[PDB]
């Protein structure tokens, strides 16, 4: 019953500072410690600190004094950390959760993704990928698509509006000076190209963009 | 601080087997310790608490173990919803810590990279840019390395990767590489060259090509 609602997705760019929240319900709010944990592949989870919302009293893990402030607001039931100075360091996953003397942390909210970037609102660049010189040695050759400069996420990816399902390998976008660039190849039957038409279909909400990369062979 | 230590990263396991992942207190923490399991995109799930307790729902093949400070989470009969990131993590004293996580991934037979190599596009060069990509698709176990070589040279500055988790459909992995020039200097070498070794085979990969 107890439920941990944070808030949506942050965009800011370095220097900046955000208020990321976590709403509350489903038990007696000023009853537990909520703690805010933080995530990122290269340090992975990290304790950040907690908040006793009965009194409003806290700790801190040193590592993150300074950087991190926690409050709450008793009568809405809602728990609060912001961060300031904001820099790519910075660029991880928040969540908050219910602190159990003895049983843990026994809830956790979704979490609240912040990305820290000084780019702005940007499309991609969709290149074509053919095979040297048209070739392939199996019964079988692979194309490929690269999206690259865009920001922020996320980017749709489909070959031929989703004909192609079977085959296909949409990598992980990478975040390089400010910019992000996915990967994807697709592997079809050599009767199929270049006999067939393979087109890479690329869409960026975030700029309203739709872009169709047919594979030309070279 | 105390360290908490789950030696390692990484698991191969089997449906049906029973897998036990370590866990170390730098210091005696009692039984003050917790295991959370965690999926692609989702939050932490408490599944272990005081050591050895399940928290309420938790499927009784779980089993925790241990207490001072070596501990372990125990999974017998593994299943596939099974498959997922575990932390231990010690609430004993401020401040909390947590370790580095496994991965549980299923085991299956050796499979070779499928390897291409792409030239930069007409599109990027107009643009005063040249990326060389280099595809390697499903191939077990995860661990792989991948070089450039421009001319000869292995090349390291300018390469970005990307690898995808293991897939659900045959328990594979694959991984994409980009080396990224600028046009001027594309055009000033002849020979690139993505090189591969894997467990699959004794000799690296080679899939090159030149300007022309």
């Amino acid at each position: 019953q107890a439920q941990l609602q944070e808030s949506g997705a942050e965009l800011v760019r370095p220097g900046a500072s955000v208020k990321m929240s976590c709403k509350a319900s489903g038990y007696r709010f000023t009853s537990y410690n909520m703690h805010w944990v933080k995530q990122t592949p290269r340090q992975g989870l990290e304790w950040i600190g907690a908040i006793y919302p009965g009194n409003g009293d806290t700790s801190y893990n040193q590592k993150f004094k300074g950087k991190a402030t926690l409050t709450v607001d008793k009568s809405s039931s809602t728990a609060y950390m912001q961060l300031s100075s904001l820099t790519s360091e910075d660029s991880a996953v928040y969540f908050c959760a219910r602190g159990r003397l003895s049983l843990g942390f026994d809830y956790w909210g979704q979490g609240s993704t912040l990305t820290v970037s000084s780019a702005k609102t940007t499309a991609p660049s969709v290149y074509p990928l053919a095979p040297v010189c048209g070739d392939t040695t199996g019964s079988s050759v692979t194309l490929g698509c690269l999206v690259k400069g865009y920001f922020p996420e996320p980017v749709t990816l489909t070959w031929n509006s989703g004909s192609l399902s079977s085959g296909v390998h949409t990598f992980p976008a990478v975040l390089q000076s400010d910019l992000y660039t996915l990967s994807s190849s697709v592997t079809v039957t050599s009767s199929t190209w270049p006999s067939q038409s393979i087109t890479c279909n690329v869409a960026h909400p975030a700029s309203s963009t739709k872009v169709d990369k047919k594979i030309e062979p070279r | 601080d105390i360290v908490m230590t789950q030696s390692q990263k990484f698991m191969s396991t089997s449906v049906g087997d029973r897998v036990s992942i370590s866990c170390k207190a730098s210091q005696n923490v009692g039984n003050i310790i917790a295991w959370y399991q965690q999926k692609p995109g989702q939050s932490p799930k408490a599944l272990i608490y005081l050591a050895s307790y399940r928290y309420s729902g938790v499927p009784d093949r779980f089993t925790g173990s241990g207490s001072g400070t070596d501990f372990t989470l125990t999974i017998s009969n593994v299943q596939s919803e099974d498959l997922a990131e575990y932390f231990c993590q010690q609430y004993s004293s401020f401040p909390l810590t947590f370790g580095a996580g496994t991965k549980l991934e299923l085991k299956r037979a050796d499979a070779a990279p499928t390897v291409s190599i792409f030239p930069p596009s007409s599109e990027q060069l107009t643009s005063g840019g040249a990326s060389v990509v280099c595809f390697l698709n499903n191939f077990y176990p995860k661990d792989i390395n991948v070089k450039w070589k421009i001319d000869g040279s292995e090349r390291q500055n300018g390469v970005l990767n990307s690898w995808t988790d293991q897939d659900s459909k045959d328990s594979t992995y694959s991984m994409s590489s980009t080396l990224t020039l600028t046009k001027d200097e594309y055009e000033r070498h002849n020979s690139y060259t993505c090189e591969a070794t894997h467990k699959t085979s004794t000799s690296p990969i080679v899939k090159s090509f030149n300007r022309n």
